DNA sequence: CGTCTGCCCGCTATGAGCGTTGCATTTATCAGGGTTCTGGTCCACAGTAT
């Protein structure tokens, strides 16, 4: 709980002049800034390659936690999320007194059980959705989490009383249950506020149609700026006739309550939206781009490899150390920085300091045997075989 | 185990530097000379010999209790095990009070101008996780009961309250249900710190969702380091559920609750994580180590780890 | 609670939590009485409420509202303290903080003031309109809610809901029946309307903390007017002009509305009390109608100060 | 319970219980079912009931009804007890004395078709005039529910409304005159209604109870009727002028409408099969298509008794 | 006309009936297996063409 008090800026939109929760936020990045602010790396040291064994052996396993190196699309992403959380509060003004006919309309919803009734017919909704689909492995948490550090969550005003709540991530249940999903929303919003509103409303005896409005009214007395649901592929494992009613629900609130919802799912959820929002895809990256090595691959694994703590170490990369490190890998993310640890893991171990190919392939062949199908069927290029199995590229 | 109180020793590495959960604990050990204390043996060889037959049946009869011996196997799996501990507790560092003065100053310098970019806090995204499979009989608990007797249990801190768990160890059932992983997760909880968490969680009738969300704000309370799932096997579609839900309540669980997950089973027990990429992705997180029983030779000349085993 | 909405102006703490218990989304009254205070036995106080601790507890974070700006902003207090006497004014301010609520109405006669309150809601049809367009809620107000004149002092008279605080004693009630709107043009009078105008400015008046008069205060000050109007006689009173200019002030049929009806056969009238001894605290309305028939050349903020000089 | 009603003239069981519980203010069906039954694992079934003997204990004081009477006079039972045999009969009453509910369907075989169809509750509107107007009540009839006729053997089309019997399973529904009428023309076939009285009788005739032919009898009265009639070739069908004389019988819209399209192309048809030597039971429908089509001046009892006899 | 004698009177404690609540029980949902059932299939035989 960031709780941290408020100063107003000055924005130079006509459409934010006098808004509060607007006026708020930190001021919006460039596009040359805002990579350059996501950008982070271990920061190593002169003395730290000459030390004992395992306190350097102690120092590679850090490598995975403590790197990132935005691609294209990361900026595209970051964008699109700045423009979906600034732009939602328009509707939403408490000085002119819009958000507080909001309220009003969602007391009946609670009363009634119907979400499609209203009081005031000026109260309007201005949200937008989002989806987001990628292979296992491409970076869809890591990434959000990144993209969302900049703002401060909670946000306390003093000319009001009330606690802006800039973000919000849950997840879906595994068992694909309805009650769930309305419980997991009260636990990370009495997590990071730390009130109780479980106890409130999870323990009381009521039914999906009233926690679903009680849900929809306690997002909107906190002016909660975005929500985000991890692993949406959960729903098609739940009870026949149940799916389609969250699917609606999801796209009421934004059409009518007016908070913004954003989704993530592997290319598995496809069957449950398409069979029944704007849509952004990811993939792994390639060398080939038209007829010339893509500069992205190259300017990740360089940027990868001058994080070596091998006391006898090659100056420069070498053009078949690349081709077997993207031959095992594949281009997906996750792969190539554990292959990068393991394989300097077990150079530490063995005694020769330095990586080659032939280490490469040992430490693939030996340590990583139950992720060999996956990266087999896709190295195959065969598309009925890269069709098989579940949660690979489309 | 029992309430040792901690004394802190500083560590070598840069990233362990200012943490009391990773200070009160055992000192760093090089992997050679780690894998050498793990030796036992019975004393009595030549004393003992002359006496009455009963005695001496008895006394051998504790030869499999008491005789253990490394190989050169026992290192890569000690290191792994000191790592994935002490590396699971820098994003859970308690002694910190300058956090609000220093986040205020920060969005004051980047809302009036001075400064251009930012970061107040950020989450964490999963923890390491590792695999270890080996046909029956060839010592996967006999060899990590002694790897785990290194570390004490329960640590108490003095100037904190916090009782630091340091490991915890539970089995799986023959019936394979869902329902009793998070039921032995409480009782051996509750058989070490001498607590009443069964009653208060178990007992009362709650949905596995709500009883897994549960498991993750005890672990967390007590700084626990390491948790230990043996006999994975028995998961094999036994009972409780579809393969999917099966699949889905491990991945839920990696992605919840806070501290490492280790898995031991058999060599039967892949099919199960060998499904989607997922499931292959967090098996072998950190990892997965295979392993194989002992052979007479490797290249013509018969094996020295054969001739230690089996003259010792 | 964790967020608690500040009040509006003018506005009483039932219409706050009222919008407070609305905000949220709590429809069963135990759980909103659970939720802002800690049991489930305090009553719903219209005008004059207790508990004021906790209420000021929960708006802590704020700098502006604090117990004593809630005494007296959004209270009818106000016309209360400055004609119930300095010690048990001190000792109400004191006392209805903390957990009383039959101490304070017994202390001040409250209760005993009035044996039937007004407890039917009020209504102003002009007033909401300004609401709606300024603020976009609709609020209680303290201008509605006189102890005993229904008169609006800007426009008219008051509609009733007919509905009334007593019958629910643990419910807070909201004004949100789409703005019920209805003509009831009839009226009694407008001195009426001219008494509530000048009566509405004692309630938001920064003197009006300090200014309490005592007994014998009071009754030398009442033999002063008497004196300066001349309309006394030796050791007597005139009993008959006193009567005739209160006639030609207020009509009969418009103090038949106040229920307060002179009678000059029987000697238990106010208007011989207001001028003989006082012994027992008087209402403000029978001190204002004295007022505005022999004094109109004060308002009432100046007319208590020259009777404090 | 202590005032079961006596079930009237030409009317199932069904109708029975459910008047049970409007004559006593019983609304909710489980208390229903724990009061007549004393279980609430019964399935209500129209046609071929279950758990029977209960019933009869009711109705023990009034000497008449007893569980052959209510098997062979309230159900459907006599419309599959001759074509069966002899031999799974006596297993099926047995069986409908107890608790055993699908075992009934099962060893009634021609009835163990796995999904059935057509559960909408039927009426006829024309005699339910005739119903309130002698009784005073309205109730379902056997008529009506033929297990693939739906018509009246003496009005015409039934008109049904969209409910079903497996649409709540431990319901019992009784008819009510204010929801009844919805009477609206519909087409007719003159054909399927002579095939509906001509098959009427069968149900009140006390001969299907104790004669019953075998398969060996089928074929034989088969084959004799086939080589005295005339149209058959060596030891075989002419294949065309029994379809003819079918086709002269009966147009290809009621065949089509009856589920029993005439396939003359493939080897398989149901006509091919009623000639070859029996393997298993076949239903109503397709014995009484044979007899009309082959014996144009005989009634259904007395071509059964010439079947059996012989 | 005021304190004592009657009078008022707000208040307080108690019990029988009615309306509300939490726990245990019943009911429903879903996956897996299986075991006979029956539905179409191929083989050998009788009668007809060279
Ligand atoms: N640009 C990047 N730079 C460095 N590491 C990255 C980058 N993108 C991804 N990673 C690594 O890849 C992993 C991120 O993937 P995850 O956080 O597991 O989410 P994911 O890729 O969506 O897989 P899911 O959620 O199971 S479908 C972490 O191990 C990161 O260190
Ligand atoms: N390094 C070793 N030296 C001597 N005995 C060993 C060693 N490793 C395992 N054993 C023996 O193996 C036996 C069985 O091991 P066990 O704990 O059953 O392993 P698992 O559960 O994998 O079968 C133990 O009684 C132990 O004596
Ligand atoms: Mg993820
Ligand atoms: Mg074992
Ligand atoms: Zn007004
Ligand atoms: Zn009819």
């Amino acid at each position: 709980a960031t709780r941290i008090q408020a100063v107003y800026r000055d924005t130079g939109v006509e459409a934010y002049r006098d808004n509060p929760f607007i006026e708020a936020l930190p001021p919006l990045q460039e596009s040359v800034n805002s990579a350059a602010s996501l950008k982070s790396s271990l920061q190593l040291t002169s003395s730290d390659l000459q030390k004992s064994r395992v306190i350097r052996a102690h120092t590679i396993c850090r490598i995975p936690d403590d790197y990132f190196q935005p691609l294209g699309t990361h900026l595209l992403l970051s964008e699109r999320i700045s423009v979906m959380i600034r732009g939602g509060y328009v509707g939403r003004n408490p000085k002119t007194g819009d958000l507080q006919k909001h309220l009003q309309n969602g007391y009946e919803r609670v009363q009634t059980g119907e979400l499609e009734t209203f009081r005031f017919e000026e109260a309007r909704s201005t949200a937008q959705s989002l989806l987001l689909i990628g292979c296992s492995g491409s970076g869809k948490t890591t990434s959000l989490h990144r993209i969302l550090a900049t703002y401060p969550q909670v946000i306390y005003h003093r000319e009001l009383n009330v606690e802006q709540v800039v973000y919000l991530k849950i997840d879906c249940s595994h068992n694909g249950s309805l009650k769930e999903i309305c419980l997991n929303f009260f636990r990370a919003l009495d997590r990071a506020l730390g009130s109780n509103y479980e106890r409130r409303y999870g323990l009381k005896r009521h039914g999906i149609e009233t926690m679903l409005a009680l849900m929809s009214q306690i997002a909107n007395a906190h002016a909660l700026g975005l929500l985000v649901i991890d692993e949406i592929q959960h729903l098609s494992r739940s009870r026949s006739g149940g799916s389609q009613e969250m699917l609606n629900f999801f796209v009421t609130m934004v059409n009518i309550i007016g908070v913004p919802v954003m989704l993530i799912g592997t290319p598995k959820a496809r069957e449950i939206f398409e069979a029944d929002f704007g849509a952004i895809f990811w993939d792994p990256i390639q060398q080939t781009q038209r007829g010339k090595p893509n500069q992205e691959w190259i300017a990740f694994t360089d940027n990868l490899w001058q994080l070596q703590l091998l006391q006898r170490k090659d100056a420069l990369l070498s053009d078949e150390v690349r081709d077997v490190w993207y031959e095992l890998s594949q281009g997906v993310m996750d792969i190539v920085v554990k292959l990068f640890v393991l394989a300097q893991l077990r150079a530490l171990a063995l005694g020769n300091e330095r990586i080659t190919a032939g280490l490469l392939r040992q430490v693939y062949q030996d340590e990583l045997k139950p992720v060999h199908p996956m990266l087999e069927a896709l190295r195959s290029g065969i598309p009925e075989r890269i069709a098989r199995y579940s949660d690979l590229v489309v | 185990a029992t309430r040792i109180q901690a004394v802190y020793r500083d560590t070598g590495v840069e990233a362990y530097r200012d943490n009391p959960f990773i200070e009160a604990l055992p000192p760093l050990q090089e992997s050679v000379n780690s894998a050498a204390s793990l030796k036992s043996s019975l004393q009595l060889t030549s004393s003992d010999l002359q006496k009455s037959r009963v005695i001496r049946a008895h006394t051998i009869c504790r030869i499999p209790d008491d005789y253990f011996q490394p190989l050169g196997t026992h290192l890569l799996l000690s290191e792994r095990i000191s790592v994935m501990i002490r590396g699971g507790y820098v994003g859970r560092n308690p002694k910190t009070g300058d956090l609000q003065k220093h986040l205020q100053n920060g969005y004051e310098r980047v809302q009036t101008g001075e400064l251009e970019t930012f970061r107040f806090e950020e989450a964490r995204s999963t923890a390491q996780s590792l695999l270890l499979i080996g046909c029956s009989g060839s010592g996967k608990t006999t060899s990590l009961h002694r790897i785990l007797a290194t570390y004490p249990q329960v640590i108490y801190h003095r100037e904190l309250n916090v009782e630091q768990v340091v490991y915890l160890k539970i089995d799986c059932s023959h019936n394979g249900s869902l329902k009793e992983i998070c039921l032995n997760f409480f009782r051996a909880l509750d058989r070490a710190l001498g607590s009443n968490y069964e009653r208060r969680y178990g007992l009362k009738r709650h949905g596995i969702e709500t009883m897994l969300a549960l498991m993750s704000q005890i672990a967390n309370a007590h700084a626990l380091g390491l948790l230990v799932i043996d006999e994975i096997q028995h998961l094999s579609r036994s009972r409780s559920g579809g393969s999917q839900e099966m699949l889905n309540f491990f991945v839920t669980m990696v992605n919840i609750i806070g501290v490492p997950v280790m898995l031991i089973g058999t060599p039967k027990a892949r099919e199960i994580f060998e499904a989607d990429l997922r499931s292959a992705r967090r098996g072998a997180g950190f990892g997965a180590i295979f392993w194989d029983p002992i052979q007479q030779t490797q290249r013509g000349k018969p094996n020295q780890e054969w001739i230690a085993f089996t003259d010792n | 609670m964790r967020n608690f909405p500040v009040p509006y102006s003018n506005e009483l703490i039932y219409s706050t939590i009222a919008r407070a218990g609305v905000y949220q989304g709590i429809v069963s009254p135990k759980q909103l009485l659970d939720e802002v205070y800690g049991n489930r036995k305090v009553v719903a106080t219209l005008g004059l409420p207790s508990h004021l601790g906790v209420i000021a507890r929960h708006l802590h974070q704020t700098g502006r509202y604090a117990v004593q700006q809630l005494i007296y902003e959004h209270t009818l207090f106000p016309l209360y303290a400055p004609f119930v006497g300095k010690e048990r004014r001190d000792e109400a301010i004191r006392l209805m903080e903390y957990q009383a609520q039959g101490a304070v109405h017994l202390m001040l006669g409250v209760a005993a003031s009035r044996v039937k309150s007004d407890n039917r809601f009020r209504y102003c049809p002009d007033c909401v309109a300004l609401q709606l367009n300024r603020y976009g809620e609709a609020f209680w107000q303290r201008d509605w809610y006189l102890p005993a004149l229904p008169y609006c002092p800007k426009h008219g008279a008051l509609v009733f809901f007919d509905r009334a605080v007593d019958d629910h004693r643990h419910q807070f009630w909201a004004l949100g029946h789409t703005e019920l709107l209805s003509d009831y043009p009839k009226d009694s009078l407008s001195q009426l309307t001219a008494l509530a105008a000048y009566i509405a400015p004692l309630l938001d008046a920064p003197r009006a903390q300090e200014l309490s008069p005592s007994l014998e205060q009071w009754t030398l000050f009442y033999q002063r007017l008497a004196q300066d109007l001349g309309l006394t006689k030796s050791k007597h009173i005139r009993h008959d002009l006193v009567a005739e200019r209160v006639r030609q002030t207020f009509s009969d049929e418009a103090l038949e509305k106040l229920d307060l009806k002179l009678a000059e056969n029987k000697d238990t009238c106010w208007l011989k009390s207001i001028f003989r001894k006082h012994r027992k605290a008087f209402s403000y309305l029978q001190h204002s109608i004295v007022w505005q028939a022999l004094l109109p050349k004060l308002t009432v903020i100046e007319a208590l100060q020259q009777a404090s000089a």
